[PDB]
C-alpha cells in the first residue's frame, strides 16, 4: 500500500515549479473570479430550487398558523 | 619528490595570439605522438529556437566534406597516417581534435584548418546526415541517464538558451536548412573565440607556424535563470528509477568551485544501486547535485540518505572527512591528466574558460586553503535551504513530491 506499487502508468509526464518560484495568488481576476462564478452558474440551478421550494414551504406554513389563531367572527357573530 | 615539488615538474602551457585573434597554445612532452585539436566557444547556449541543433548538424558534417577535398578524401587521408579524428559538442563548447604521431603533426594541423575555415555543405550529405541524426534520435532514446540530464537541464533553465539540448528538437534538424548552417558557421566559427590546443611530441613554434599557415584565414572581426522546478517522467514499464536532482552551482570564474568538488568527493550506495555526485559548471551558472539509479521501493530512501549527507556537509563537517575529500581531488585530477588527449582537452577547455591554463601548483595550493570550515561555509551558501531541479525517469511514484524534497534541504534540529 506504499508509494511504491499502487498502480502502471506508462510515459505521462508532469512539469512541476517551486512554491517559492511561483505566486501564492496567480490570476485572481483573469481566471479565479469568471471560475468562481462558473461553478457558481453551474450548481445554482440544480441547489437553489429545492431550498426555494423549503422557503415557500416554511412561509406558506408559517402565515397560515397565524391565521388559523386568528379567527372566528362568526363564531361569536351568532350570539 | 613530494607531491607539491613533484607539480614543479609539470611542463608550462606555451600560449601566444596570432593577429586574426587565434588562441594557439602547446604542451611540449617526451611523447612520440600527440593530439592536436580546435576548441571553440560555440555551444547549445548560443543557439536560439530557430536552429538549436545546428552545432551538432555541423559536427555530424564536418568530417563528411570540405572544399579542398572531398569528405572520402578526407577520411582516407586521416586513416593513412594512423590517426584518429574526433569531434565533441557541450552545450558551451565544440571541439574537433587530431589524434596522431608527433611527426604527422604538420598534416594534421592543416587537416584541421580545413575543417574549420571552408567545410564543404554538400545538400545531399546534410540530407544523409538529417537521416542519420533521425536515427540517433531514437538511437539516444534508450540511455536513461542522458534523457535524466536532459530532464534536468530543461527544468532548471527553462526559459533560457541553457535549457535546450544539444541535438535539438527532431522538428528542428528536419527543417534545418543549408543556409542556417552557413550562417551559423559564420556568426560563430571565427577568431579570436578559437584555441588551437596541441600537447605531447610537439614544439610550440612549430604549433604556431602551422597555425599561421592554415588556421591564419580565419575572419579577424539573455539572463541564464535557475528556476527549481521539477520534471516527471514515468514509464512505469522500465526496470530501474532515474532520479538527478541539482541546485544552481557556481560558474567557471569562482573560487567556490574547488570547495564544492571536495564537498562531492566526501559524498553510501548500499541502499542504491549507483549513486554520483556532478559538479557541471557554465559561464555564470552551474548545476551541483547528484544522480542515482532506484529500485521502484527505494527511491525515497536514497533521497533521504542523499539528502541527509548534504545537511551533515553543510551544518558538521569534521576536519577528517574534508581531508579525504581533498585528497580524492587532487588525485581525481592528477590521474585524469595523465594521456596527451587530457592533457589538450584541459588545455583547450581552461583557455576558453579561465582564459588560461591554470598550472597544478594553483590547484593544490587552491584545495589546501580548502578547510573545514570553508566547507561548511560554501555548502551552507550554496546548498543549505535551496530550491532544487528534480528530473525523475521512471518508474517514479516513491519519489517524494517536490515539497517534501524542498523541505529535506534544511533541517529543523540546525
Amino acid at each position: 500500500r506504499e508509494f511504491g506499487n499502487l498502480t502502471r502508468m506508462r510515459h505521462v509526464i508532469s512539469y512541476s515549479l517551486s512554491p517559492f518560484e511561483q505566486r501564492a495568488y496567480p490570476h485572481v481576476f483573469t481566471k479565479g473570479i469568471p471560475n468562481v462564478l462558473r461553478r457558481i452558474r453551474e450548481s445554482f440551478f440544480r441547489v437553489v430550487p429545492q431550498f426555494v421550494v423549503f422557503y415557500l414551504i416554511y412561509t406558506w406554513g408559517t402565515e397560515e398558523f397565524e391565521r388559523s389563531k386568528r379567527k372566528n367572527p362568526a363564531a361569536y357573530e351568532n350570539d | 619528490a613530494t607531491f607539491a615539488q613533484a607539480l614543479q615538474f609539470v611542463p608550462e602551457t606555451q600560449v601566444s595570439l596570432l593577429d586574426n585573434g587565434l588562441r594557439v597554445a602547446s604542451e611540449q612532452s617526451s611523447q612520440p605522438t600527440c593530439t592536436v585539436g580546435v576548441w571553440i566557444d560555440v555551444g547549445s547556449r548560443f543557439e536560439t529556437e530557430k536552429n538549436n541543433g545546428a552545432g551538432y548538424f555541423l559536427e555530424h558534417l564536418a568530417f563528411k566534406g570540405t572544399k579542398n577535398r572531398p569528405g572520402s578524401a578526407l577520411e582516407k587521408e586521416v586513416e593513412s597516417m594512423g590517426a584518429h579524428l574526433n569531434a565533441y559538442s557541450t552545450r558551451e563548447h565544440t571541439a574537433y581534435y587530431i589524434k596522431a604521431l608527433s611527426k604527422d603533426l604538420p598534416k594534421a594541423v592543416e587537416l584541421l584548418g580545413d575543417i574549420v575555415q571552408n567545410c564543404s555543405l554538400e545538400d545531399s550529405q546534410i540530407e544523409k546526415e538529417r537521416d542519420v541524426i533521425l536515427r540517433e534520435m531514437q538511437e539516444n532514446d534508450a540511455s536513461m541517464r542522458d534523457v535524466v540530464f536532459n530532464y534536468l537541464h530543461a527544468t532548471a533553465f527553462q526559459g533560457t538558451p541553457l535549457a535546450q539540448a544539444v541535438e535539438g528538437p527532431s522538428e528542428n534538424v528536419r527543417k534545418l536548412s543549408r543556409a542556417d548552417l552557413t550562417e551559423y558557421l559564420s556568426t560563430h566559427y571565427k577568431a579570436p573565440r578559437m584555441v588551437l590546443a596541441a600537447a605531447g611530441g610537439v614544439e610550440h613554434q612549430q604549433l604556431l607556424d602551422l597555425a599561421q599557415k592554415h588556421l591564419g584565414g580565419i575572419p579577424w572581426t539573455t539572463p541564464c535563470r535557475f528556476t527549481g522546478s521539477e520534471i516527471r517522467h514515468r514509464d512505469d514499464a522500465l526496470p530501474f528509477a532515474h532520479v538527478a536532482i541539482a541546485v544552481e552551482g557556481p560558474g567557471w570564474a569562482s573560487p567556490d568551485n574547488v570547495a564544492l568538488q571536495v564537498a562531492n568527493a566526501i559524498i553510501a550506495n548500499k541502499l542504491c544501486q549507483s549513486f554520483q555526485t556532478f559538479s557541471i559548471c557554465y559561464a555564470e551558472t552551474g548545476l551541483l547535485g547528484a544522480h542515482f539509479v532506484c529500485d521502484r521501493m527505494k527511491i525515497d530512501d536514497m533521497m533521504f540518505v542523499l539528502q541527509g549527507q548534504w545537511m551533515r556537509l553543510c551544518t558538521s563537517a569534521t576536519e577528517s572527512e574534508v581531508a579525504r575529500g581533498k585528497n580524492i581531488l587532487r588525485n581525481a585530477l592528477v590521474s585524469h591528466l595523465d594521456g596527451t588527449t587530457p592533457v589538450c582537452e584541459d588545455i583547450g577547455r581552461s583557455l576558453l574558460t579561465y582564459g588560461r591554463r591554470i598550472p597544478l601548483a594553483e590547484w593544490e595550493s587552491r584545495i589546501a586553503e580548502v578547510d573545514a570550515s570553508v566547507v561548511r561555509e560554501i555548502c551552507s551558501k550554496y546548498i543549505y535551504d535551496q530550491c532544487p531541479a528534480v528530473a525523475g525517469y521512471g518508474p517514479i511514484e516513491q519519489l517524494p513530491d517536490y515539497n517534501r524534497i524542498r523541505s529535506g534541504m534544511f533541517w529543523l534540529r540546525f
